[PDB]
């Protein structure tokens, strides 16, 4: 049926331009089917951007010619693809980013209105983080039990840029785990932590996984 | 109270929904007069009005889909409708499932038989010892040599009628009141997406129903680039429709010049055997122009390469295999069914623009009793044809096929497809919808009533 | 013939009128040729027996004591004929459709005609 | 331009409850074109219903739009587990679409006490030159709840940044973190460290500190 | 739909409205499906013609300049709307139904039409 896959997760500095593209697979063509990009800004609402419709790219008056929508249809190697490009990157874009298509073939369908529409078939979502640092190794540090019952954990501390996995045991410890989201620190490095829940020996350990920078850095926990 | 406005009935107004309905034929009024009892299609069919209406729709733009067209549905039941239709009143061939003696021909390893058989007279008495010829193609063997009927083990058969005849004439179809026909009138269209310029019509162009495979023939040619059409690209399982820009001169000819023995099988039933033949000693043959052919192949070639890369190997190959419908080039001349080979045309390879003598010729078989659109119950036996038959048509578009190996990013190479005949009736309805004409409305106005 | 169609509401009113208007013995097809436009006069009796119950009785433009809902389609006046077209406007009453209907022949020709009656008398 | 406001911003539900989430435009639509969008939490918003109460074909019959002039409202009968997440409802009556403020539909159950701890700075740290006391809340019902830094019996604002889990699958539940980030220097000048926190579930104060 | 027809004359008018209105290729059963409501069509507008050829030219009710004859079901009026039934009503006119008919065709239309006709020439 339909599907939209997106390009990968795209980190560029402010001032530079991002391209990304959505392969659109199932879909006939883009005379039947009007294209939407719509963007959402983390812990914020939806914003539409702009479409492509019967072949004719349009954005919104905030966006207005900075944002440029193109798209190639059917070919006989691939999918049908649509491509939003922004220049003058800024902070405040660091929404992610959704590729949408609906179906205009019914023309008294409920779906569109005069090239303003909802949206039927949503993407995998593509997020673009906007900052000016630089890739750096976070820093582990344990978190050791003083002593009702105990609670253990490991703290990762300025790494750049997201994600990082945290294992434990090696994912031999999969139960009363709490792997806390990243909070952004004010120097623009994240931080996190893990933390495992223990009754009353077993000597656990950290397994941290930060691709970006390749460092597969493991630290263990050990009890004052 | 409250102000001001209330509602008014307007009758009339243009609003139309996308639909369905049932259409009827129309011949020109003029196919009456060509008579020969009841050709095809038309005998009470509706004369064409003298002065057919286009309305251009200015400020509109309609989206269509050619392979959701309902239009090429009817179009098929109708052919299939038709041919039952007329082979209802004709005489019906059941007792020539006798066993056939055959012998070879007097060359080209002995494609016609030579069959003795007994057979049925006006009286229940005596038989009768008589001679028929029949193609290679339909007969078969059952273990001299002694053969059968090819159709008599699948099916029962019926011969056609020698008053009527196959020959192709225009037909326009309309949609009834409260109806109407949107027409695409855009140079380029491949049948789906918005249409910038749409006019309408109570009835369609002129429509030649001629049944072929692998070769349009007789249809209507594109405008300016030739056109490429397919349902799903990208899928191999789905067949590429081409429209052609010039039209290609192909000659097929039956070099048999025939005589027809009109035994009678009575009381009142006489049935047109196929004597013996006088002239030429030669295979059935289609002839195509080298120069005309290559041109358009050229043409061709690169359209597809808006699609499969600027760059990349085309090659093209005859038929991969199936049944004889599938397999060769299968239309209808002078009565007669030709099935031809069309692998000397598709033996090619192509560059980014080029490839790497004044005639060609293919070779033709002759088969009289067939079944097409996968019928059984009921086979037709087409009757032998006085004389030598030469016929002239245009090849206006092909049905085609790409195949599924992949390497996909190597090279691709496309094959003559065949099979459905909608894909035929689909090549002259892409630019044509059927929508039914919504005319009540209500508006806003301070008229009330008094 | 549907020439504005694509034009708006208010040029759409002048060419209304045009729209109102564009051996029989066989066994087969004659049922093709008749199927067809039985329907036909089916749906055109379908459409005049609405415009009679209604406060129409006559064909065209014809208006009624049905006040206009501000809840249905709340505009300007300019912005209905003058600025928009009735493919596009027919869009948005497709809620309300069913909804005016029944004010045109419960709330008028029913209550109208009896209303009439007692209005005849004296 | 059109400004769509939710009520309310987030919920507390149970499975079976009828579910009713109201919306209003800044001016009235008619034609009644909007749009309600479901979406689970790290997964790409789904659309439910367009045209206000037309349901999208494959969707469940227990959910139910409404929609009259400026006032719009999205009725869900008989909740269940796959339908808590966040809701967003559209506008496309006029170029160009504006979404809603969005509503979370979190999971109600029985008000759980959290079990609090706290984490003294490790010695690797020390030697950067900064350190960081981390306060843990465990699973706690509801998700709101207030930490605050008291230093030698001072509260200190800035520097210190929570972080919050999403609600537990199974648990239905919250865990929330705290971090406090200062230098080297000014650890040192301090004595006693504690962390006070206050919520539904306590029904008491309750404080957690160390003396290093 | 017909729920009055026990009910008296007088409560039987504010329902009059619902009683109003409510492939085809096969060789048989195609008639059977056909020659019913093609009679039907038949039948509707064989009445739809004499309620325009009389002073109606409109459905639901409509009146006349026909004065009601003493002898034709000489009654009270209380006895007629409030007291009657449509069914016991037509069981007693079932003579002078006939003359009644002539009466609208004859005496109005065709003579008031041109009567019409001499009053709209001043
Ligand atoms: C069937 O049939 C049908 C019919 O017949 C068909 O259809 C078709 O289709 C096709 C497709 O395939 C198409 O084509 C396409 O188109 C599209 C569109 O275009 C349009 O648009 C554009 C854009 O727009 C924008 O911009 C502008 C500027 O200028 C403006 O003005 C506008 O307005 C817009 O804007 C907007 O927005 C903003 C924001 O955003 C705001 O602000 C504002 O306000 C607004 O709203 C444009 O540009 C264009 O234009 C152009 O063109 C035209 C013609 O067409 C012209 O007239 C003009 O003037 C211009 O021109 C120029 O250019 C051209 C180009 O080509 C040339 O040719 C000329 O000469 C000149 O130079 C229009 O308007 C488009 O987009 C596309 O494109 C694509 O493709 C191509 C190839 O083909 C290429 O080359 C390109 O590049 C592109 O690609 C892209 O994309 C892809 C995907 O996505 C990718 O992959 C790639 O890579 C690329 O990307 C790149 O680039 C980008 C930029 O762009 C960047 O970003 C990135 O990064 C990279 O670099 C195409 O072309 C057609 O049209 C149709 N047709 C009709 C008739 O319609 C179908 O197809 C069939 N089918 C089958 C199956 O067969
Ligand atoms: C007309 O014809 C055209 C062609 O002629 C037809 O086009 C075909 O359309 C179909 C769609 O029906 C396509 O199949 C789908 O393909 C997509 C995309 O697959 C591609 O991309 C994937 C990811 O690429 C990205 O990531 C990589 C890694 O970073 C990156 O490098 C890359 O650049 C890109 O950025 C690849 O994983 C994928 O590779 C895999 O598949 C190849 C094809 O089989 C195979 O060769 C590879 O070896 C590899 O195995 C490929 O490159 C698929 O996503 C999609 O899969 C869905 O459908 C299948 C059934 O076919 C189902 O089994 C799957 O589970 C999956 O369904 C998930 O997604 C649904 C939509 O979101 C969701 O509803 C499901 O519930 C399910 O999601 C569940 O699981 C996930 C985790 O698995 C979980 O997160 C969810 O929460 C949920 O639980 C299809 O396979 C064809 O590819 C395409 N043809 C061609 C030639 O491409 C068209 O259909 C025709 N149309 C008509 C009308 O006729
Ligand atoms: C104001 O007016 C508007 C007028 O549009 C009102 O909007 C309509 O409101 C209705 C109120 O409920 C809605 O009814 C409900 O519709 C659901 C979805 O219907 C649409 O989507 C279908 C799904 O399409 C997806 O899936 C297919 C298959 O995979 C894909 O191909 C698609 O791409 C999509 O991914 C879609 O199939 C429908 O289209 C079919 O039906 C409509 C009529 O409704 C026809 O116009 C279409 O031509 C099409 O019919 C053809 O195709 C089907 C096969 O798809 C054939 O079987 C047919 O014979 C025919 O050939 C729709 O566009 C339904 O799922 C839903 O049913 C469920 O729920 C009800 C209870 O609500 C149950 O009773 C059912 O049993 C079932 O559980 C329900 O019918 C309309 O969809 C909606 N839109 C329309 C009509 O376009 C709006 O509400 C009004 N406002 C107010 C305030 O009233
Ligand atoms: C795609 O479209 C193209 C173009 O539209 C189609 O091509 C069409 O093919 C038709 C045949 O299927 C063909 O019809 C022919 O018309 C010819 C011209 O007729 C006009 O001229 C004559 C005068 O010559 C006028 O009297 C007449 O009124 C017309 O104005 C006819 O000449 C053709 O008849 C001959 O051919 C057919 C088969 O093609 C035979 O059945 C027929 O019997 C005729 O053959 C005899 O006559 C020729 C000489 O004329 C002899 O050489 C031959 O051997 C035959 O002679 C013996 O047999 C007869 C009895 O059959 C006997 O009396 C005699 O003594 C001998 O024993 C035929 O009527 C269309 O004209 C043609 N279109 C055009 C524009 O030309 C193509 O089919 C379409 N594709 C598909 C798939 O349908
Ligand atoms: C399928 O069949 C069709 C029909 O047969 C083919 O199309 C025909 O193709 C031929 C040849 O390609 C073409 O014949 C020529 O037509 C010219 C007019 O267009 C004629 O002028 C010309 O006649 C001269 O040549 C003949 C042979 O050399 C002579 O016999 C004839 O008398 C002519 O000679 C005269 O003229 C010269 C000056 O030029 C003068 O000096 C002489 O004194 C004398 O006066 C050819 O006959 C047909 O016109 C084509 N028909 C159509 C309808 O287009 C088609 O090619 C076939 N396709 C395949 C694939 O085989
Ligand atoms: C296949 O198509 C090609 C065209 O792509 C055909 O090539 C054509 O060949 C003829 C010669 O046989 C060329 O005519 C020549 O014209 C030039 C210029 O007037 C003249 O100098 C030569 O003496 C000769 O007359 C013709 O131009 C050329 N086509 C093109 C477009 O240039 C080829 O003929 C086709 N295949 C066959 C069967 O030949
Ligand atoms: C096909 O075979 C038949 C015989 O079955 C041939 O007819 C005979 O032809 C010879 C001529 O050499 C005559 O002497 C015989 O009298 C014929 N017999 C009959 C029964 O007709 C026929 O000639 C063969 N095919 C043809 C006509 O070449
Ligand atoms: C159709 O044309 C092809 C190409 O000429 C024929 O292929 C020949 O097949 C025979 C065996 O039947 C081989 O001996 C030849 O070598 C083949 N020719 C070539 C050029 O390879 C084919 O036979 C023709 N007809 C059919 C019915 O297949
Ligand atoms: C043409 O039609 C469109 C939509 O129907 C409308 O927006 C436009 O104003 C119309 N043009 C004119 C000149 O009326
Ligand atoms: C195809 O050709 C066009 C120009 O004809 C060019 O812009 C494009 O880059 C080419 N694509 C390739 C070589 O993949
Ligand atoms: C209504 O139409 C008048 C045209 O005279 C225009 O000036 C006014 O701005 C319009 N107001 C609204 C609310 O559409
Ligand atoms: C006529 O009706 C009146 C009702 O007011 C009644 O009092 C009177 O007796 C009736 N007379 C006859 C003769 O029916
Ligand atoms: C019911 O009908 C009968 C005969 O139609 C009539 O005599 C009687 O008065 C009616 N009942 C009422 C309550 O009107």
């Amino acid at each position: 049926q339909i599907h939209l896959v997106q390009s990968g997760t795209e980190v560029k500095k402010p001032g530079s331009s991002v391209t990304v593209s959505c392969k659109a697979y199932g879909v006939n063509t883009f005379g039947l089917y009007a294209v939407n990009w719509v963007r959402q800004a983390p812990g914020q609402s939806l914003e539409y951007i702009g479409q492509i419709w019967r072949w004719k790219s349009s954005a919104s008056h905030h966006f207005r010619g900075r944002v440029l929508i193109s798209a190639v249809d059917l070919t006989g190697s691939s999918p049908p693809i649509s491509s939003l490009e922004i220049k003058n990157l800024t902070s405040d874009d660091t929404a992610v980013y959704f590729c949408t298509t609906t179906s205009t073939y019914d023309k008294w369908s409920g779906l569109h209105h005069d090239g303003v529409m909802a949206f039927s078939s949503w993407g995998q979502g593509t997020l673009i983080s906007v900052s000016a640092a630089s890739t750096k190794g976070p820093s582990v540090f344990p978190l050791a039990p003083s002593s009702g019952t105990a609670a253990l954990g490991c703290l990762v501390k300025d790494y750049f840029p997201e994600p990082v996995t945290v294992s434990w045991n090696s994912g031999a410890l999969t139960s009363g785990v709490h792997t806390f989201p990243a909070v952004l620190q004010s120097s623009g490095l994240y931080s996190l932590s893990s933390v495992v829940t223990v009754p009353s020996t077993q000597t656990y350990i950290c397994n941290v996984n930060h691709k970006p920078s390749n460092t597969k850095v493991d630290k263990k926990v050990e009890p004052k | 109270r409250a102000e001001n406005l209330w509602v008014t009935v307007y009758y009339g107004v243009p609003v139309w929904k996308d639909a369905e309905t049932t259409l009827f034929c129309a011949s020109d009024a003029k196919a009456y007069e060509t008579e020969k009892h009841n050709v095809w299609a038309t005998h009470a069919c509706v004369p064409t009005d003298p002065n057919p209406q286009e309305i251009h729709l200015e400020n509109v733009t309609e989206e269509f889909n050619m392979w959701k067209n309902n239009m090429v549905e009817q179009m098929h039941t109708d052919i299939i409708s038709l041919w039952d239709q007329s082979l209802k009143p004709c005489v019906k061939l059941t007792p020539l499932c006798v066993t056939l003696q055959c012998t070879n021909v007097t060359d080209m390893r002995g494609e016609l038989k030579n069959c003795s058989f007994n057979m049925t007279t006006e009286l229940r008495d005596k038989k009768q010892k008589v001679y028929s010829l029949f193609y290679r193609l339909d007969v078969v063997q059952i273990n001299n040599k002694e053969y059968r009927l090819i159709n008599c083990n699948t099916s029962a058969i019926t011969q056609a009628c020698p008053k009527v005849s196959f020959e192709p004439i225009p037909i326009h179809y309309c949609a009834p009141a409260g109806f109407a026909i949107l027409k695409c009138k855009d140079k380029k269209f491949n049948g789906t997406g918005p249409c910038p310029s749409v006019s309408t019509v109570q009835c369609t162009h002129g429509i030649k129903p001629v049944v072929s495979t692998q070769l349009l023939l007789n249809g209507s040619l594109a405008e300016e680039e030739v056109m490429i059409r397919s349902e799903n690209i990208t899928n191999n399982a789905k067949n590429i429709l081409v429209q052609f820009n010039t039209p290609v001169q192909i000659n097929c000819t039956r070099p048999n010049n025939n005589t027809r023995k009109s035994i009678r099988i009575g009381p009142g039933q006489a049935f047109y055997a196929t004597g013996d033949i006088i002239g030429d000693i030669r295979q059935a043959h289609c002839n195509v122009s080298k120069a005309t052919w290559n041109e358009t192949l050229g043409k061709v070639v690169k359209q597809l390469r808006k699609h499969f890369g600027n760059n990349t190997i085309i090659r093209f190959a005859n038929s991969s295999g199936g049944d004889l419908e599938v397999t060769t080039h299968s239309f209808n001349c002078g009565g007669e069914f030709f099935y031809c080979n069309t692998s000397g045309l598709f033996n090619s390879t192509w560059i980014s623009n080029t490839s790497v003598n004044d005639s060609i010729t293919l070779p033709c078989r002759i088969k009289q009793i067939i079944n097409m659109w996968q019928r059984i119950g009921q086979a037709m036996y087409a009757p032998p044809i006085q004389g030598v038959i030469r016929c002239v048509s245009n090849i206006t578009g092909l049905i085609l096929t790409r195949d599924g190996g992949s390497t996909n990013s190597t090279t691709e190479t496309f094959r003559p497809g065949g099979g459905d005949m909608r894909d035929n009736w689909r090549s002259e309805l892409y630019k044509y919808k059927v929508v039914k004409i919504e005319p009540l409305g209500v508006a806003p106005t301070r008229c009330k009533r008094r | 013939f549907l020439g504005a169609a694509g034009s708006t509401m208010g040029a759409a009113s002048m060419t209304l009128t045009v729209q109102a208007r564009n051996l029989l013995k066989l066994t087969v097809w004659g049922i093709k040729q008749l199927q067809a436009r039985v329907l036909a006069v089916e749906r055109y009796l379908r459409d005049q027996q609405l415009l009679g119950i209604w406060g129409c009785s006559g064909k065209l433009i014809c208006c009624t004591n049905v006040p206009w809902n501000s809840s249905w389609s709340n505009r300007n006046l300019s912005e209905i004929w003058d600025n928009m077209t009735w493919l596009q406007w027919d869009k948005e009453i497709s809620n309300y459709t069913q909804i005016i209907y029944g004010l045109l022949e419960e709330s008028q020709n029913q209550q109208e005609k009896n209303e009439q009656d007692l209005l005849a008398l004296d | 331009d059109i400004q769509m406001t939710q009520s309310p911003s987030t919920l507390s539900a149970s499975i079976g409850d009828t579910v009713r989430i109201s919306c209003r435009a800044s001016q009235s639509i008619t034609g009644n074109w909007v749009a309600w969008y479901q979406q689970r939490p790290g997964k790409a918003p789904r659309l439910l219903i367009y045209r206000g109460a037309a349901l999208l074909g494959g969707v469940p019959s227990r959910f139910s739009g409404s929609a009259a002039g400026t006032d719009f409202t999205l009725t869900i009968g008989n909740l269940q587990a796959e339908d808590f997440g966040t809701f967003y409802c559209q506008q496309y009556d006029t170029y160009p679409g504006t979404f809603g403020q969005g509503t979370k539909v979190e999971v109600k159950r029985t008000v759980a006490a959290p079990s609090v701890f706290i984490f003294p700075p490790s010695d690797e740290q020390l030697k950067s030159g900064t350190a960081s006391v981390v306060c843990l809340l465990n699973n706690f019902y509801p998700r709101e709840a207030k930490v605050q830094w008291k230093v030698d019996n001072a509260l200190q604002s800035g520097n210190s940044q929570e972080s919050v889990t999403e609600q537990d699958s199974k648990d239905s539940t919250y865990s929330l973190s705290s971090t406090l980030t200062l230098s080297k220097a000014d650890y040192e000048k301090h004595k006693v460290y504690a962390c006070e926190v206050t919520h539904q579930g306590l029904s008491s104060p309750v404080t957690k500190s160390f003396n290093r």
